[PDB]
């Protein structure tokens, strides 16, 4: 009887955004656009021109900012439940372990070594070995001893029928690991996604290869890419792109080499 | 082919004369058959012949019986429908 | 009848003030698309006379910047009659129906303006081979294509209404599309030859500030292979050089390293020569 | 009885609106045909408060819900895509921060701002200034790096686009990506499109019976003809930054779309050695440093390879806990960045 | 309404406001019938069948006696054949055979094609061609029949 | 209320001025594809007691597949200009209609038209719009071409004999079409309108030329006995571009220079064949 | 379908036609058994979150389960003592005996393969051990494996395993599993890689990074 039901819509444009009464075009989602106002509760500053501008119906006003959309398979994907798989589960791989440790967890326990000297810690792993050395082990393990967002993602899981729906969600993955402060991504099986471009003759790999590129340019582009560090489990480090391997994206490559 | 899966396999050859003549009469009890026509003789006429084949002979008997405006197919209408599907 | 925003722009885009002057070795080209466009709508009867019905449609094909779109525009410019301007991939819509539904609108439109000319550049956008295991979305710009070959060769007849069609991909356009009864003429806007080069070439540094003696002859020998668009790029890679050694004008050794400059960009090329058919 | 007239008028005109569109503009007097976004046709026949003589089809407009009258005149629409897609925390990258390039560097700068600032030189020597320029580069080099300078260094508006952003599904999308991204460009004042990534959407077309990328090649044909199709669009300057141009189309490479096509090179020893500098200024660095040594070691290290030779060199020395490198710690950043695989050749001679 | 009635897939009308059932309306057509109707396996039987006598006794054998007597085969201790295959060129009478035997088995003759224009009929979110044995179950003695 | 059955989008042809004016005469050559269509749709439209009586079953749809410029939409419009009974020409991309429902109610309302206005023709111009055999649901455009072809095998389904509305059908790629609407039944038969021979391609040049004025030194019998595979359309484009030459040239009669000119100007499909295959 | 959840008491919820109303989520709800992608009871006025559903099972969950025991017994094979011996040390006995590991330590095998020429008793034993066992059985094929559409293969896997998961303790039978590789099939758009990143999802799900539950594989 007091919490009226709220439409979710989106700020298109903010018509005459001065400090004169502004006017905001909502795009309530598949129903309508609009031109409303925001509710007297509302801050003008609290709302953007692409938040989820959460209007109610009935002269579509009152006002709720909302968080960017996020398709329900990605957020599928942050590990709740921490494996039970600890460092000390891991043996002969003490260098391995050492330096996965390292880039992952140390800049996320005590920055202030890292900003003492003015260092930009490594953002970026490849584990690489053949089938069963430790590979997906140390994610779990690493999974289980970060107190962080921890988001797996599978090869095979950024795979999907429509064109340009592999980069959608590798976006929105990466959006949402920015939405959030501490960020540890995981690609597991990389070799699924990421492979070296070929030009061939009849398109193949256009839209895994679109995906890829789509993921570079998340890891290293035209924007600081956060604080997001990836994982990149492999047992095939010979497909991988050169621009997936350049160490802007994949800054300390690890060798599970079969144990002494 | 595994023999474990198929527990039988029957086998339809392309039909004898005799086997011919049996689809031929079936497929035009349903047409004007002048009276007295050879099926026997359109069978052996078109050997080597599948009942689709059969049945598209008798069809084309018909049109013919048509195009030759006309009310009963006859033997002249069945040696032409297997001249042109053959 | 309505006429959607879309058609209305359609016809109202501005072609800049091109002229066939500003066209060089296309003077073949530049007749035949004449012959087709300008005089069956000008004097309609000396083609019914001889007894036949004039072509409808042309199909502009060549090498990438070897003057399409510009005879296009000089076209559009220069003649009087309607004229639809349109990107084919910019007719592509989301919904269901909406891009057979604005080439329906498209040929409504230049029906009830009887005298008009339709040109649609880059036609591989929608005019693409037809998949036998494409996607939804391949079916759907195929019932496109099928939707504007029935109005270019459908049952109802066309009358005064020209189809114009660029593109530089002819080899994968739909064999209904490149038959002869909806794109009768298809024309081959050739890479320049040794004379068509000295036009263009001529052309493009009519307005460069020259303070020297120019052997154009040398310039077009060495700029063998390149197309109209690499020829401007030469007077402009010129011009940089005559800024970057902070001159007020362009010399013949300005124009030597632009045309090495562009012959050694065009080295990043792939095959050019893709035909009909 | 303005003051009246005027009341009765916001009465009626008070939020919020329904945005529809103008798509006809008949005359009976001037009436209006107009679209409104809960997908309904509404002929109005008095347009309304705004002035007729204002009104082309398909601009965006306000309107009562109820008596579906045209109240206002609204901007352009631009996917909240082409809007989130435009720099306005600009970069912090002066050119001093790029290493080894000098000639690509004043090549770009020359092609994109220079038509910008200084057009009176190209008025004057009667030319048109070079549209388009793209960066190809090996999987390193400084192509976006470059591209971050220019954006913090023009003061213009930058509009960053990326590869994989304009390929969708809802054939149109993507097409309509471009479209909206080059119409904003166009109205903002001089303005940037960076292409990142740019062999995502501009691979080569082919002729396929069964099935193709039929809807990234149309996408493709739609930035092709905004570079340089029939409407010429020379106030939006382009650049794109490719790791790979054997995959583009070459109807995407030709002169008038992207013209200065400007090669990346491995940096030479000279210019390895300023990239260690360059992101070893803020560091602890000791005073015995060779980085001439350094170049001469890396051998082949293209981009970041040596800011990572920097970054881990700095590691190393966290290891133990100092203020130095003293050239050991990046003779070890640099072993650790070659990423040679572990071997037991210590047997060689 | 007694809501034992109310069997899944029944069509049944719901008041305007606040949808309540209120009426059994007449079932909707069978899946199956739809997509039978859709495939259109002309009707056969043996008179129709003509020239393979003994084919249509061993696909009698195999079809009906296992269904009809399925204590012939318990008697001699063999599992009850399940797996048909016809050899022959096109048009040789493999279809008119196999409808003519489940015509006269009464056994539903359901004609597999993998056409996706009866995808929704057997199954909207088919990703298996065995949703077809819910189906098959429902409408026994079943008859599946593929053609290459 | 209970409305007329004459409640439809898909109007008929106003036969006073819609009425195409192609002719079995300008048509020239196919005399099989004529025959076959005529026996197809227009013999039944007249003599459907006479097939009852003879024990023929007639047939609705013919589907006239064959390659791109061969002669089925002249066909189609010959024989809508000769027929005495109501036509309805469509084309099967103008059954997908933005709302939903729409589509499957307009197949309903042009089999409707046809039931009462029979005797009727029914013509589906590129049937393979709405006919493809590969639907993925879940797309919502091929849910609706789903609903669209279902209906379309319904309302075909629910013609029982002594209806008197033969459906013609048109696509240049039959190899996509769905099965089920060629399904055997009451669905469709099939003509083939393939590329003429060399004496089709005679039949074809004579019945162009009869239109036009050439000079006595023609002789299209060289143009005719070559090696190509051509189309009808084809023979119009060559015959056109001589007579555009002749215009060009100012002249009203058309010379052999004109047609030798047009000819290698439009047949220019030699390319390759290498000669060490043979 | 609820799309995300953002606090207690509050959820946005995509309605069927395609609308995202933000509501609040009452105290009747659980406030569990709710993640991205369930379906959700709404008040009709208020559309406000009052219920949960999905009590139902998917078409593809009860294809794959084998709701029966399959006639055939380990008495009904002759010859196979050893392989019976180690199928059963693999699938039965660590379900019947669970004693025997953790006093050993050990933890049992995860799969076994039954590899052999063509028809030696491995779908044999794969019923028998279906008919002998209390856990669930899910039989799936390789062909069966290799979809249509692209990521539908994955999909597929991933649905398997997760209702192996749900229904566990649960014995996942793969048949024929090298058919998703010898067999070539034009339905597949992606073909051979796409065939590959199947199998990748497949290597994922029988050792990856999610824990598994009681989901022991048998693959032949
Ligand atoms: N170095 C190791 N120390 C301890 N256990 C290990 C080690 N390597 C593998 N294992 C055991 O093997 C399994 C871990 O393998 P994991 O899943 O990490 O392989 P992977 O290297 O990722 O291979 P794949 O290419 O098959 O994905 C666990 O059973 C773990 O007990
Ligand atoms: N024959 C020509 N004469 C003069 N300028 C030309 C010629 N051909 C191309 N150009 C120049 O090329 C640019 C425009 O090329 P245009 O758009 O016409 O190419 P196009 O052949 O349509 O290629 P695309 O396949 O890339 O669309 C302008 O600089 C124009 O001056
Ligand atoms: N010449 C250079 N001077 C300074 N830093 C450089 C140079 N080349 C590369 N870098 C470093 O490379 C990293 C970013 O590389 P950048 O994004 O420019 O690569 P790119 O050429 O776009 O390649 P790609 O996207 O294919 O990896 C930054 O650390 C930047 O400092
Ligand atoms: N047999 C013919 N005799 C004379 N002219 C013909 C013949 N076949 C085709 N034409 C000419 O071709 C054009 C008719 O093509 P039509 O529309 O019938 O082709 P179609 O076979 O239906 O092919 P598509 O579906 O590819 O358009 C007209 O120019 C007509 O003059
Ligand atoms: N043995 C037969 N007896 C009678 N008619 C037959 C026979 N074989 C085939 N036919 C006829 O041929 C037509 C097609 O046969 P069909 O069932 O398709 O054979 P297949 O399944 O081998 O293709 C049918 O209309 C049928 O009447
Ligand atoms: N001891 C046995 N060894 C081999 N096959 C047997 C045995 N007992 C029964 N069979 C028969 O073998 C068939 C199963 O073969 P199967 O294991 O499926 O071979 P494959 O899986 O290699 O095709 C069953 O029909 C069964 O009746
Ligand atoms: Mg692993
Ligand atoms: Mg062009
Ligand atoms: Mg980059
Ligand atoms: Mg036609
Ligand atoms: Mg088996």
């Amino acid at each position: 009887q007091s919490e009226q039901p709220l439409q979710v819509a989106r700020c298109t444009k903010i018509i005459n955004a001065d400090s004169e009464d502004p006017k905001y075009i909502i795009n309530v989602k598949q129903f309508a656009k609009f031109v409303v106002d925001l509710s007297d509760q509302v801050a003008p500053t609290d709302i953007e021109e692409g938040m989820r501008v959460g209007v109610d119906r009935n002269k579509y006003q009152i006002h709720i900012p909302l968080p960017p959309k996020i398709d329900p398979t990605v957020t599928m994907m942050q590990v709740e439940e921490k494996p039970d798989v600890t460092y000390s589960d891991v043996g002969g791989c003490k260098e391995q372990i050492e330096k996965l440790r390292e880039v992952v967890e140390t800049p996320l326990l005590h920055p202030e070594r890292f900003v003492n000297l003015g260092i930009e810690p490594p953002k970026g792993v490849l584990l690489f070995g053949p089938p069963g050395t430790g590979k997906t082990l140390c994610a779990r393990a690493v999974a289980n001893r970060t107190d962080a967002c921890f988001i797996r993602v599978i090869g095979s899981e950024l795979v999907q029928k429509y064109v340009g729906e592999g980069a959608r969600m590798v976006r929105e993955l990466f959006e949402m690991a920015r939405t959030k402060k501490a960020c540890l991504i995981f690609f597991d099986e990389i070799d699924a996604i990421g492979g070296a471009r070929f030009d061939d003759g009849a398109g193949g790999d256009n839209e895994v290869q679109r995906t890829m590129l789509e993921l570079i340019n998340q890891l290293d582009g035209f924007d600081p890419r956060g604080n997001i560090k990836v994982l990149m489990a492999t047992n095939r480090p010979d497909t991988l792109d050169p621009a997936l391997m350049r160490p802007g994206r994949l800054d300390r490559k690890i060798e599970f080499s079969l144990p002494d | 082919l595994r023999p474990g899966r198929i527990d039988r396999k029957i086998e339809f050859p392309p039909p004898n004369e005799e086997a011919r003549l049996d689809i031929l009469k079936i497929h035009s009890r349903k047409m004007n058959l002048t009276r007295g026509i050879n099926l026997r003789k359109i069978a052996e006429l078109m050997p080597g012949a599948s009942g689709a084949e059969v049945k598209g002979v008798c069809t084309e008997a018909g049109m013919y019986a048509l195009r030759e405006r006309r009310v009963h197919v006859t033997q002249e209408d069945f040696e032409m429908a297997v001249a042109k599907v053959m | 009848r309505e006429v959607d925003p879309l058609v209305y722009n359609m016809s109202h885009e501005d072609p800049g003030n091109v002229s066939y002057s500003e066209i060089g070795g296309l003077s073949e080209q530049i007749r035949e698309l004449r012959e087709v466009i300008e005089l069956p709508l000008t004097n309609p009867e000396l083609f019914q006379r001889v007894g036949i019905i004039p072509p409808k449609g042309c199909l502009l094909y060549g090498p990438p910047g070897t003057g399409k779109t510009l005879l296009a525009r000089a076209v559009a410019s220069q003649l009087d009659c309607n004229f639809l301007k349109v990107v084919s991939s910019s007719i592509v819509d989301k919904y269901i129906g909406e891009s057979a539904r604005l080439i329906r609108e498209m040929f409504n439109y230049a029906r009830d303006h009887q005298p008009c000319i339709i040109f649609m550049d880059e036609i591989d956008a929608i005019g693409g081979r037809r998949f036998s295991e494409g996607t939804s979305a391949d079916r759907e710009i195929q019932r496109t294509l099928m939707e504007l070959l029935n109005q270019m060769d459908g049952f109802d007849t066309l009358h005064r209404v020209k189809m114009i069609m660029a593109t530089n991909r002819p080899d994968t356009l739909d064999p209904a599309l490149l038959r002869p009864g909806r794109l009768d003429r298809k024309i081959h806007i050739d890479l320049p030859n040794e004379q068509a080069r000295l036009d263009i070439l001529k052309i493009h540094a009519g307005p460069i500030t020259k303070h020297g003696e120019i052997d154009y002859e040398a310039i077009v020998k060495l700029s063998d292979g390149f197309n109209g668009a690499d020829l401007r790029n030469v007077c402009t890679e010129a011009g940089m050089f005559a800024i970057r050694a902070d001159h007020d004008f362009v010399v013949q050794e300005d124009f030597m390293k632009a045309v090495r400059k562009v012959a050694d960009s065009k080295k990043l090329e792939s095959k050019l020569d893709y035909k009909p058919v | 009885k303005i003051k009246e007239n005027s009341e009765k008028i916001k009465v009626n005109k008070t939020l919020p609106y329904l945005v529809s569109n103008v798509i006809e503009l008949l005359d009976v007097g001037k009436c209006a045909v107009i679209k409104t976004s809960t997908r309904q046709t509404y002929f109005l026949p008095v347009i309304g408060l705004v002035d007729a003589e204002k009104l082309k089809p398909g601009d965006l407009v306000g309107v009562n819900k109820d008596s579906y009258l045209i109240l206002e005149t609204l901007p352009t629409e631009y996917d909240s895509r082409v809007k989130a897609m435009e720099v306005d925390e600009r970069p912090t990258e002066q050119y001093s921060d790029i290493g080894g390039l000098d000639k690509q560097i004043q090549e770009l700068v020359e092609a994109i701002v220079l038509p910008m600032n200084h057009k009176e030189k190209f008025e004057n020597l009667g030319i048109q200034p070079p549209k388009g320029v793209l960066m190809y580069g090996p999987p390193g080099t400084g192509k976006t790096l470059l591209a971050r300078a220019c954006a913090a260094q023009t003061k213009a508006t930058f509009l960053k686009l990326a590869g994989p952003q304009l390929v969708q599904m809802f054939i149109g999308d993507g097409a309509k990506l471009v479209r909206d991204a080059f119409a904003l460009a166009k109205e903002k004042a001089p303005s940037i499109i960076f292409i990142d990534e740019l062999d995502a959407i501009g691979t080569k077309r082919f002729d396929s019976e069964k099935a193709g990328d039929r809807e990234v090649q149309r996408t493709m044909l739609e930035l092709l003809n905004q570079l340089d199709g029939f409407q010429p669009n020379t106030q939006v300057k382009v650049i794109a930054a490719t790791n790979r141009v054997d995959i583009l189309d070459p109807a995407l490479l030709r002169s008038g779309r992207l013209d200065r096509k400007i090669e990346f090179p491995m940096p030479n020893e000279e210019a390895r050695a300023r990239i260690m500098q360059i992101h070893s200024r803020k560091m602890n660095v000791s005073p015995d440093v060779n980085y001439e040594e350094l170049a001469r070691c890396t051998d082949d290290f293209n981009g970041a390879q040596c800011k990572a030779v920097c970054v881990e060199a700095g590691m190393i020395a966290l290891r133990r806990g100092a203020t130095e490198l003293t050239h050991e710690d990046y003779m070890e950043g640099i072993l650790e960045v070659q990423a040679k695989k572990k071997a037991n050749l210590q047997y060689y001679a | 309404i007694d809501i034992n009635d109310v069997t899944p897939n029944c069509r049944v009308a719901l008041r305007n406001d606040s949808y309540t059932l209120h009426k059994i309306l007449p079932n909707k057509v069978d899946p199956l019938v739809s997509l039978m109707m859709v495939e259109k396996v002309p009707d056969s039987t043996y008179e129709m069948i003509g020239g393979l006598d003994k084919q249509i006794k061993e696909i009698k054998e195999v079809i009906e006696l296992p269904v009809k007597h399925p204590e012939l085969f318990e008697a001699l201790g063999i599992a009850q054949p399940k797996g048909v295959l016809l050899y022959g060129p096109p048009g040789t009478g493999k279809t008119l055979l196999a409808r003519a035997v489940a015509h006269h088995t009464d056994c539903t003759f359901i004609r597999v094609s993998g056409s996706e224009l009866v995808q929704k009929f057997i199954g909207e979110g088919a990703r298996m061609v065995r949703e077809l044995f819910v189906m098959a179950r429902e409408h026994a003695p079943s008859i599946i029949f593929m053609d290459e | 209320d209970v409305l007329p059955p004459e409640a439809d989008s898909s109007i008929m042809m106003l036969t006073s001025d819609q009425k195409p004016d192609v002719m079995y005469a300008d048509i020239g050559g196919m005399d099989i594809q004529k025959q076959e269509v005529r026996e197809a749709v227009e013999l039944p439209l007249t003599h459907f007691e006479l097939y009852k009586q003879i024990g023929i079953d007639p047939p609705r749809g013919v589907l006239m597949y064959g390659p791109p410029g061969c002669g089925k939409t002249m066909l189609a419009k010959a024989v809508a200009h000769h027929t005495t009974a109501a036509f309805i020409r469509v084309v099967g991309s103008e059954f997908v209609q933005k709302y939903l429902g729409e589509g499957p109610r307009m197949v309903r309302d042009v089999f409707r038209l046809a039931k009462e206005n029979a005797p009727a023709i029914i013509f589906i111009d590129e049937i393979d719009a709405i006919a493809t055999k590969r639907f993925d649901a879940q797309t919502g455009a091929d849910r609706e071409v789903q609903r669209i072809l279902l209906e379309l095998l319904n309302q075909m389904d629910g013609f029982d004999q002594n209806v008197n509305v033969k459906v013609i059908m048109a696509t240049n790629r039959a190899d996509t079409l769905d099965p089920a609407l060629l399904r055997p039944g009451r669905l469709d038969r099939k003509i083939e309108f393939p590329l003429p021979d060399r004496r089709q391609k005679r039949l074809i040049f004579s019945t162009i030329t009869s239109k036009m004025n050439l000079s006595e030194e023609v002789d299209l019998e060289d143009y005719v006995a070559r090696p190509d595979k051509i189309s009808g359309a084809d023979i119009n484009s060559i015959c056109q571009e001589s007579g555009m030459l002749a215009v060009r040239e100012n002249r009203y009669i058309v010379l052999a220079k004109d047609f030798e000119k047009a000819y290698k100007t439009v047949i220019k499909k030699d390319e390759q064949e290498h000669e060490f295959y043979k | 379908t609820l799309e995300e959840i953002i606090d207690d008491n509050h959820a946005i919820v995509s309605t069927s036609v395609g609308s995202e109303h933000y509501v609040s989520i009452l105290s009747f709800v659980d406030k569990d058994l709710l993640e991205p992608g369930c379906s959700v009871l709404l008040n009709h006025k208020v559309h406000a979150v009052i219920g949960v559903l999905m009590d139902d099972t998917d078409p593809l969950v009860t294809v794959m389960k084998v709701e029966k025991a399959p006639q055939e017994t380990y008495a009904d094979i002759g010859g196979l003592d050893n392989q019976i011996q180690e199928i059963k040390e693999s699938v039965e006995l660590p379900l019947t005996h669970p004693e025997y590991y953790e006093e050993m330590g050990i933890k049992p095998p995860k799969g076994v393969i039954l590899y052999g020429p063509p028809g030696t008793g491995k779908t044999l034993l794969a019923k028998a051990v279906a008919n002998q066992t209390s856990a669930t059985f899910l039989r799936v094929v390789g062909s069966e494996l290799i979809q249509k559409y692209l990521g539908d293969g994955p999909k597929l896997v991933r649905e398997l395993f997760r209702v192996a998961e749900e229904h566990a303790p649960s014995i996942v039978f793969i048949d024929e599993i090298d058919a998703i590789g010898t067999k070539r099939y034009d339905s597949n758009s992606g073909g051979e890689r796409e065939i590959q990143r199947t199998m990748l999802e497949l290597l994922n799900q029988l050792d990856g990074f999610d824990s598994r539950g009681d989901v022991k594989v048998i693959m032949a």
